[PDB]
């Protein structure tokens, strides 16, 4: 079974977790799982209650991986508040610059997705699931549909799965082409055959969801961390990095490092520590300038020694660690940051549909050289002004990043008014 | 305008394999453009018709995802990221290089409807950067040398 | 980091083993790619291995370890033979005077590397070795490394580009045995033994490694097979003369100005190679003889021979150290039975025997301390090294020396005054 | 019993490991042993038997072989001397009497220090570059003297 040409993205891991195959550049298939111990976790899983799977993965500490960090056993909890039937989705639509964290799970090693899934949707009694997958994925789209295939022929979904009564089917939907159908309500709207266009939140997804009803939506890497909770428990998965933010993280790294590729480290690991001991350090050993967290933060070279954590301090986001060095002039990064927004805002929202369009238009006249003084005073209005009544977080976040890059390169930016 | 039997074939599994219909339309679209190189104006009020959706509905679908082009037929699609990471390291190598292979910029088609380059927001391979796609095959771009021999794979 | 290298002058009118091996630096796998590589063997991997070996066959490639066997042939005559199958990199290279096979290695690790996998691919092996001199430390670090890179992107490893073919290179060392590059002692030595050549035939394509199939093939031929997979092999075949095609290396020292290596047409005569290339001798001192490694010995008479592996030429490795017209033949003659003498392994009693001999009495000869009977023991020594040997080093341990006897006879002359 | 550094047997090991067969890893694993020791040590040859698996005088034959390898001095840096035709014609007599010169030593010696050694060898492979030598790892050319004099001044 051949697949599209996929580049082959360097991985490391001090943990030997997530990526104990997937640090190796290929399809891992269903033996190769199963030698590893693979789906045992499984089994052990619907030998045990929904609830006490709840329970377990409540008491692991495990937060979001798509970037919010909200903790995943009190959303299921509060899904199973609620009447069924309930879905299970995964959210495979990662589109945000920098980061590549989460093909390389589906791409290399399904079978851990996979599992992950079949576990979260008998925690939640979810008899349907589905993987949302960007359509500019097409092989991993492909490894899915092949590996679900793989797991139905060795009975791990399908009608009483091992002879548990629990019933799984799992769905592959592809997007095409929208970063906001990675918002979990657009998400959902795309499975329903509709325009991704977020819903006003709350409800959120687990009180009225797909269909309206409730619905868990998870990361690609959350899941990834369920069939570990339940094989080793929840007290040695706690015992993964520090306790205050315990278990493994992927971190992709890109940009002007030696190493660009993914990490798997601890999260008490400093930025710092992720770009010079792990990454290599900067190519052509240049000053570091700035680190992107994705299209979200502009970190400057005083703010390396944070950690990779969900702290109030620390780097937060989805762990996207993208690196400009001293050469690199922020204004330019900057207008790509807002050629990003332009592109995916659904224009729902009026400051959000005019102020993401505005500020790419605005921005690339002062980086031509051609903005009037107006134009000057317009920009920094419309970066203020994007979030008001907004309903969902691109609005929000749409100008964040350029913000910090103007008040923490205000020379470079100087430069650009005179 | 009628879809041919294997097409049509292809379009009915995708739209049998959700629980409901209409869930399969970006399965649809995709395999439609697959298929014609673009999407034909054409196809859409049969494809609602399969979906049992209204027409405005598809329009309105094929208008809002990206990925979809009404407009130009091209056998090959090369998908250029244009995002940060590979502006920074080497997008406009890569443009450079298309054009001197191809004799096309970004939204162009070579005049044999042969090529198309498609100017795409971030492909998720940023280490990898520059990152090209052709069709469904994905790229990290080297040199121009490297990109000729790549693209000759492509008849 | 690596150790200490001398910057060997290398020059090269075809810019193909050379094309980056002219820059006396370490090219690593981006700089390889971008120059193209990996790319002949992504070609090759849609090809069948029954085509690759009938291009190579049909490239005319020979040997480039000193015997110049068809390349091509070789590895027909191993796929016969039932697997598993083993593929050897000779990379020992120890004769006097020949430096060719190091600069790929430490210059351009990535071509050698390309050209073992597609010549594992050819053959169905799925394990290969590089065997590397012990005193090529650098050289062993470098490939580590570069074969590290090569997994890193997917070019070694299971299921190599989605092919299903397997390959892991596995790097051995030596340990100061000239007898370690003969292949069977090789071989020998890779099983962890004293390197003792074996009884031949049968041919490593029978009886080989672990007594399975095995190819060896030197460094030098290994490289061009990339070129010949880029290029097909017509076009590879237009290289040079149609009888001897292809890029040859040329390592040239002693008495010349620009000592070094030298890739050129085989079509180039040995008085080019000196005069042309290495810009004439030192002094611009009259030629008095060539030593072809510890092999031939070629007079002045002979510089217009061609540099291929005719009957008439020069053949070898193509090694050529020039002495000039002040250079003392018989000193010359004595460092050439110095190193039979320090190699012989001593399974064969007049190899063992005769090359410690040969040096002891050619030692009395050239200080002058030789008897009537010595001299009459030296001349009957040198004709009686070879009766028994089971390897190559018995049969041409005398021969470079009886040359000088029959070409410089007026030299030896003076030693027999005295 | 004589018993290797963790440090040591580790590294041994991972050679151990490397290749399909335990045996095969015999000559880096005497390369290891020499790198760390400063020669190989008899009583290191039995331990390193049991590692592979081999018969002890397996393990004592593979040494005797390998002309490397050196049971007989202790040294923190071995100095090779090419002494074959090239560097012969070049100037290998130049280059050995520069070393007596500056360490007072001539080749098979150590100095008193035990910090060098002078071991003559076959061809190095960088006969353009003749007269060659090596300091452990390191490979030069030699142009006279003085320049000697520095290099060697960088092993401490
Ligand atoms: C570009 C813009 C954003 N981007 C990234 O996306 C993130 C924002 O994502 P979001 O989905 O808007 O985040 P947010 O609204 O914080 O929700 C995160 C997850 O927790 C769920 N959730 C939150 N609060 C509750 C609650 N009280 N009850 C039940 N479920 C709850 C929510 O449904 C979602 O699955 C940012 O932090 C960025 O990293
Ligand atoms: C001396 N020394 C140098 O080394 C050379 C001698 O090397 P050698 O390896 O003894 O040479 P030789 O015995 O001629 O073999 C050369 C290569 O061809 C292979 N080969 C030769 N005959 C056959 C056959 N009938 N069937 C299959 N394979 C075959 C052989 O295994 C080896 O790889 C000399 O020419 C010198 O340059
Ligand atoms: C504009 C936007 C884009 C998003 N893109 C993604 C995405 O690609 N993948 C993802 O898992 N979450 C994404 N999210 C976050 C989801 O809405 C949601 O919080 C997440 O999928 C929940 O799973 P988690 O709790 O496992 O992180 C995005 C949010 C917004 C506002
Ligand atoms: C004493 C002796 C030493 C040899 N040394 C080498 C050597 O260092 N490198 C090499 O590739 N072949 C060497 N050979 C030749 C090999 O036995 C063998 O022919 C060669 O590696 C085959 O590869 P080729 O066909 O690519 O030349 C030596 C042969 C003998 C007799
Ligand atoms: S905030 Fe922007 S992206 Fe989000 S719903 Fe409103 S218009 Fe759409
Ligand atoms: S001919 Fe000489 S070197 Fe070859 S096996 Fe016999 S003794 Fe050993
Ligand atoms: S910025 Fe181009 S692949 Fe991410
Ligand atoms: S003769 Fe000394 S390095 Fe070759
Ligand atoms: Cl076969
Ligand atoms: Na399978
Ligand atoms: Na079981
Ligand atoms: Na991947
Ligand atoms: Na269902
Ligand atoms: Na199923
Ligand atoms: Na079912
Ligand atoms: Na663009
Ligand atoms: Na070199």
């Amino acid at each position: 079974r051949s697949y599209p040409a996929i580049p082959r993205i360097y991985a490391e891991t001090t943990l030997n977790m997530l990526l104990k195959r997937a640090k190796k550049p290929r399809v891992h298939s269903i033996d190769e799982y199963l030698k590893d111990g693979g789906y045992q976790a499984l089994e052990k899983a619907l030998n045990m209650s929904p609830e006490e799977i709840i329970d377990w993965v409540d008491k692991s500490t495990l937060r979001g991986r798509g970037g919010a960090g909200f903790p995943t056993g009190k959303k299921w909890k509060f899904a199973v508040q609620n009447p069924g039937p309930r879905y299970f989705i995964c959210n495979a639509d990662e589109s945000e610059p920098g980061t590549f964290k989460d093909r390389i799970i589906i791409e290399r090693d399904p079978h851990l997705l996979i599992e992950g899934i079949i576990i979260s949707s008998y925690a939640i009694g979810a008899n349907e699931a589905y993987i949302y997958i960007r359509g500019e994925y097409p092989a991993g789209y492909y490894i899915l549909r092949d590996a679900i295939e793989e797991a139905k022929k060795k009975g791990f979904l399908g009608k009483n799965i091992l002879g548990s009564g629990f019933d799984l089917e799992i769905y592959v939907a592809r997007g095409a082409g929208a970063y906001i159908c990675g918002e979990e309500t657009a998400l959902i709207e795309s499975l329903e055959g509709k325009r991704g266009h977020p819903r006003l939140k709350p409800p959120y997804p687990v009180q009225k969801g797909l269909w309206g009803k409730p619905t868990v939506v998870n990361n690609v890497e959350t899941i990834a961390n369920v069939p570990f909770i339940i094989s080793m428990g929840w007290e040695e998965y706690r015992y993964i990095g520090p306790s205050d933010y315990a278990g493994p993280k992927l971190f992709p790294v890109s940009g002007k490092v030696k190493k660009p590729g993914v990490y798997e480290l601890p999260m008490n690991t400093t930025l710092r520590e992720v770009i010079f001991k792990y990454a290599g350090g900067t190519l052509g050993n240049k000053k570091v300038k700035a680190v992107f967290s994705g299209a979200l933060d502009c970190f400057s070279s005083e703010e390396l020694d944070i950690p990779m954590d969900y702290s109030p301090l620390g780097f937060g986001g989805t762990g996207t660690v993208i690196v400009l060095t001293e050469e690199d002039d922020i204004v330019e990064a900057a207008l790509k940051i807002a050629e990003f927004y332009e592109h995916e805002t659904c224009g729902q929202c009026t400051p959000c549909r005019v102020g993401c369009y505005e500020q790419a238009n605005l921005l690339e006249k002062i980086y031509k050289g051609e903005a009037t003084e107006q134009d000057w005073e317009g920009f920094d209005f419309v970066n203020r002004n994007i979030q008001p009544t907004s309903i969902c977080g691109l609005g929000a976040v749409a100008g964040r990043l350029i913000r910090q890059t103007l008040e923490k390169f205000p020379e470079e930016w100087e430069k650009y008014r005179k | 305008f009628e879809f041919p039997e294997e097409l049509k074939t292809k379009l009915q599994e995708h739209i049998n394999y959700f629980p409901k219909k209409r869930q399969a339309i970006l399965l649809c679209l995709h395999e439609i453009q697959n298929y014609y190189g673009y999407i034909p104006p054409e196809s859409l009020k049969p494809l609602a018709d399969m979906l049992e959706l209204p027409l405005n509905h598809v329009e309105g679908v094929v208008a809002f995802y990206d990925m979809f082009d009404r407009e130009d037929k091209a056998k090959y699609r090369i998908r250029v990221c244009v995002s940060i990471v590979c502006h920074l390291m080497g997008t406009n190598k890569l443009l450079k290089a298309l054009e001197n292979i191809l004799g096309i910029k970004p939204g162009e088609v070579t005049p044999d409807g042969k090529f198309k380059i498609v100017p795409v927001q971030c492909l998720g391979a940023c280490s990898e950067a520059p990152v090209f796609m052709v069709n469904d095959d994905e790229y990290k771009f080297e040199s121009e040398v490297q990109l000729n021999e790549i693209l000759s794979r492509y008849t």
